[PDB]
RNA sequence: GGCGCGGCGCCCCUGUACGGCGAGGGCGCGUUCGCCCGGGGGGCGCGCCGCAGGCGCG
RNA sequence: CAACGAGGAUCCCACUGUCCCGAGCCGCGCCUCCGCGAGCCUCCAGCCUCGGGAACGGGCGAGGGCCGGCCAGCGGGGCAAG
RNA sequence: ACAGGACUCCGGGGUCAGCAGCCUCUAGCGCGGGAGCGAACGCGGCUCAGGGAAGUCGGCAAGCCGGCUCCGUAACCUCGG
């Protein structure tokens, strides 16, 4: 019985701005400062193509040298909540942010932090309701 | 040896050869299938691509993430002045396919139709249908040849021409096209219907309906002689390749000792005959109506022609149809529109709340000239 | 139709036009076009950009209701 | 004979050409346009026209020139020094 | 397919023209400023008109 | 072993069309025309599949194709040339 | 026969540290010829959203830095750097 996965519902395709090898800011308060993106979940690839992700996607990261020693040296799940590549919503609105940012989060759906700094996107809030709850602003 | 990594081929070999079109215009290859007992209707019409805009619409899907929300959609405006029905053709289904019986023409023929018979009109001396008009002055002759079609032909089409003196276009001779009469109770009712249409005008609103689906046929934009990277979409080679990186590196093994037809090469790109399918009709209306593009949402009056005009097309002054999405060709090619042979099954209905009429010459921010002048008063 | 007001200039923005930008202090900015967004990012002064509503208000050409 | 008066747009005639050649192509365009204005076979230009066309180098030619064409015998073309070309068009006398 | 050349109006792009008159740190000079002035310039899109426009072969 | 090196190596910051994944633009070639005008190479010729054969044929046995004359490109063959 | 090779005199102005680069007075003015078009491709150049070496044997190529004045400068050392 109940063992459900993380992403709640369907999501439309948006522009993917972050490919493997990118470094993004840590938006929660776990202790990490930068997150290095090494893989994307649900990704079927193609010859020579780099995996890529948008807001709401679950990615795999490693915590960089400016983050806490106990979090480093491991592969960790996260969700991207802020993006600089501009994208189009279905209602015809184009939108982008100033930085790239994500939070550390397991596929069951619980944060490893207690707060989120700055705004997040409707995409992340709608797929992850704990993000939708603990977020302070949603655009 | 085997290719070490798996990767599909580039491009679709069912669109070969990539040669320039030889047909003159888009030509309707197939007509929708006749249903014994269906009410009578026409199936096809011919217009000219006029422009693009976008609309706001309230979505009434079901199970979708847009279920009770508003979406902004792209739409294409096609200009369709009424056509004139001038002849009737009948065919029969024979051990050798479709063979024609005879063609019956109208008693009196118009200038654009006469002009399509000639190369230069002012110079050529005019002896088209010279005996036909005299013979067929009395309508008995047309009655008997109609009698022959009724007696034995299996399909009926009418031969109708467009009318370019009602467009901004530059040509003066018409485009002539057959529209097949489908449906009815029998053949003879179709022949009667064709006789009743003979010599009259036909509007697109009496062929197509709002919310239905159509197929658009035209000839694509031309680009001339192009290399493989753009014509086929193959990968570009590394920077330090000696003589160019815009190529396929290997065009075949040693055996077989010939170049295969499946290898990408350079040549003519664009100007092909294509078919896009399942286009939903946003509206049919007219430009003489000054309320044509005005919704209950906004109080000012708007019509089809944008502030500044349709860029690179001209002014539309008659009937128009408006489909969701896109369609082949540049501005001003003639598009064939037919009913959709295999339509898509779950398309939510049409409910328009706003149509953009602002200027497409540049980035125009005014829905109408009157409010531009009010904004720039004094 | 419901519109927006450009946050750099003072013009109105029609449905399906421009782009938004979300600042990190939880503030949203709605731009009329790329020109306006470039002016804002370069930090040029609205009063000194002469075609804007702010410039016209400070030159007395527009009214402050 | 007859005397024509006509303006030619020169930025429009050097469109699509390398700018290192603008003035020579403007000269050739002026002769062709004068032939198809005055319906002649030979066109004698005036050094006043040559000086005006070249007055800004070989690259950046003036937008508009104003020509006086005296038709005779050929067509003889001289430069007419005007201002701002506002609402001017083809004038014919003789 | 009797084209086009050249204008006029709309609409867009840039960002308020030369000049004139009257604020300017200072010691008749003076960078810059305000007003005339969303002005001046420009157009390869849209609409309507002076000069014009239908050639020898076969 | 400090200093020094167009010497061989590993890593970080910064930087970027190296790349994901390519797109648009300039000049000059190319292309068309007036003028001028060569080299290399050549048993004879120049469409394929199988068989047999000096064991991978353009010609040989058997099948399948195909008026003839040319251009811009192209690198599979001619076990292409040197 | 020819983008190669071939010793030495005299040496204005502006910017500038300057016999550097860029513009110029005096003096001199060939370089196997022109016109049209504005395809692929190449050769010499330019700009590119988001990411930033994931490319490649290998950061090859390209880009970043750079003048002048002030501030502030570690390990190590043959005490000179
Ligand atoms: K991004
Ligand atoms: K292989
Ligand atoms: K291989
Ligand atoms: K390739
Ligand atoms: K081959
Ligand atoms: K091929
Ligand atoms: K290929
Ligand atoms: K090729
Ligand atoms: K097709
Ligand atoms: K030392
Ligand atoms: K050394
Ligand atoms: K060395
Ligand atoms: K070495
Ligand atoms: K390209
Ligand atoms: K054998
Ligand atoms: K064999
Ligand atoms: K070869
Ligand atoms: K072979
Ligand atoms: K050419
Ligand atoms: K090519
Ligand atoms: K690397
Ligand atoms: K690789
Ligand atoms: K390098
Ligand atoms: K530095
Ligand atoms: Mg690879
Ligand atoms: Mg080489
Ligand atoms: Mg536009
Ligand atoms: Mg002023
Ligand atoms: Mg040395
Ligand atoms: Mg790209
Ligand atoms: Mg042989
Ligand atoms: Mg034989
Ligand atoms: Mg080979
Ligand atoms: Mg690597």
């Amino acid at each position: 019985k109940r063992g459900r996965s993380g992403g709640i519902g369907n999501k439309f395709r948006i522009s993917c701005g972050l490919p493997v090898g990118a470094v993004i800011n840590c938006a929660d308060n776990s202790g990490a400062k930068s997150l290095n993106m090494i893989a994307v979940k649900n990704w079927k690839g193609h010859l020579n193509r780099f995996p890529k992700a948008s807001v709401g996607d679950m990615v795999l990261i490693t915590v960089g040298r400016d983050g806490k020693p106990e979090l480093r040296r491991k592969v960790t799940p996260a969700v991207v909540v802020r993006q600089r590549k501009v994208w189009r919503r279905k209602d015809g609105v184009w939108i982008y942010f100033q930085d790239n940012a994500g939070v550390i989060i397991n596929p069951k759906g619980e944060l490893k932090g207690s707060s989120i700094t700055g705004p997040v996107a409707k995409e992340a809030a709608d797929r992850w309701p704990k993000i939708s709850t603990t977020a302070e602003c949603v655009h | 040896s085997h290719r070490k990594f798996s990767c599909c081929r580039k491009g679709n070999l069912g669109y070969l050869p990539r040669k320039r079109c030889t047909r003159g215009r888009g030509r309707c290859k197939t007509f929708p299938p006749d249903v014994q007992g269906a009410p009578i209707h026409l199936t096809a019409f011919l217009g000219y691509k006029a422009g693009c805009t976008h609309v706001m619409r309230f979505i009434d899907h079901r199970g979708s993430n847009l279920h009770n929300r508003q979406a902004i959609d792209q739409a294409t405006i096609i200009d369709a002045p009424p056509m004139i029905c001038t002849a009737i053709i009948g065919y029969a289904k024979t051990p050798k396919g479709l063979r024609a019986v005879t063609t019956v023409w109208a008693a009196h023929i118009a200038e654009p139709a006469m002009r399509r018979f000639y190369r230069n009109y002012f110079h050529a001396e005019k002896t088209a249908f010279s005996t036909y008009m005299k013979k067929a002055a009395d309508g008995t002759y047309i009655k008997e040849q109609l009698g022959r079609l009724k007696q034995h032909a299996d399909v009926i089409r009418i031969v109708a021409h467009t009318q370019p003196a009602l467009t901004p276009l530059k040509q003066k001779k018409a485009d002539i096209m057959e529209i097949q009469v489908n449906g009815g109770a029998n053949v003879a009712e179709k022949v009667d219907y064709a006789y009743a249409l003979m010599e009259k005008p036909i509007s697109i609103k009496d062929v197509f309906s709002v919310g239905a689906q159509i197929d658009t046929i035209s000839i694509t934009r031309g680009r001339g002689f192009e290399g493989v990277v753009t014509r086929w979409g193959v990968t570009r080679l590394p920077r330090k390749t000696r003589r160019g990186n815009r190529k396929v590196a290997c065009i075949g093994a040693w055996h077989p000792a010939n170049v295969q037809y499946t290898v990408a090469r350079a040549g003519q790109m664009g100007y092909f005959h294509r078919t896009d399918t399942n286009k939903q009709v946003f509206m049919i209306d007219t430009a003489e109506n000054p309320r044509c593009c005005t919704t209950e949402f906004d109080l000012t009056d708007k019509s089809i022609n944008p502030v500044g005009g349709f860029v690179n097309y001209g002014r539309v002054q008659g009937d128009f149809i408006m489909i969701k999405g896109t369609c082949p060709g540049p501005k001003r090619r003639p598009v064939v529109m037919r009913n959709a042979l295999l339509p898509h099954r779950n398309c939510p209905p049409v409910q328009l709340q706003w149509i953009s009429t602002a200027s497409k010459f540049g980035h125009g921010i005014f829905e109408t000239v009157e409010e531009r002048r009010q904004f720039y008063a004094k | 139709v419901t519109t927006n007001q450009c946050s750099y200039s003072g013009r109105k923005i029609l449905p399906g036009y421009g782009k938004r930008m979300s600042r990190h202090d939880k503030v949203l900015l709605i731009f009329l076009n790329r020109k306006a967004s470039v002016h804002y990012l370069n930090k040029w002064n609205p009063r000194k950009i002469r075609w804007t509503l702010a410039s016209r208000r400070a030159r007395g050409k527009e009214v402050i209701v | 004979g007859i005397v024509y008066e006509h303006t030619i747009r020169l930025n429009k005639a050097v469109r699509g050409k390398p700018s290192k050649k603008a003035a020579p192509i403007a000269i050739r365009a002026i002769r062709a346009q004068v032939e198809k204005l005055a319906k002649v076979e030979d066109v004698r230009l005036d050094p006043s026209v040559n000086v005006f066309v070249w007055s800004r180098g070989i690259r950046h030619v003036p937008r508009r020139i104003r020509l006086e064409v005296r038709l005779e015998g050929f067509a003889y073309v001289i430069n007419k020094d005007v201002e701002n070309f506002k609402h001017l068009t083809t004038e014919k006398k003789g």
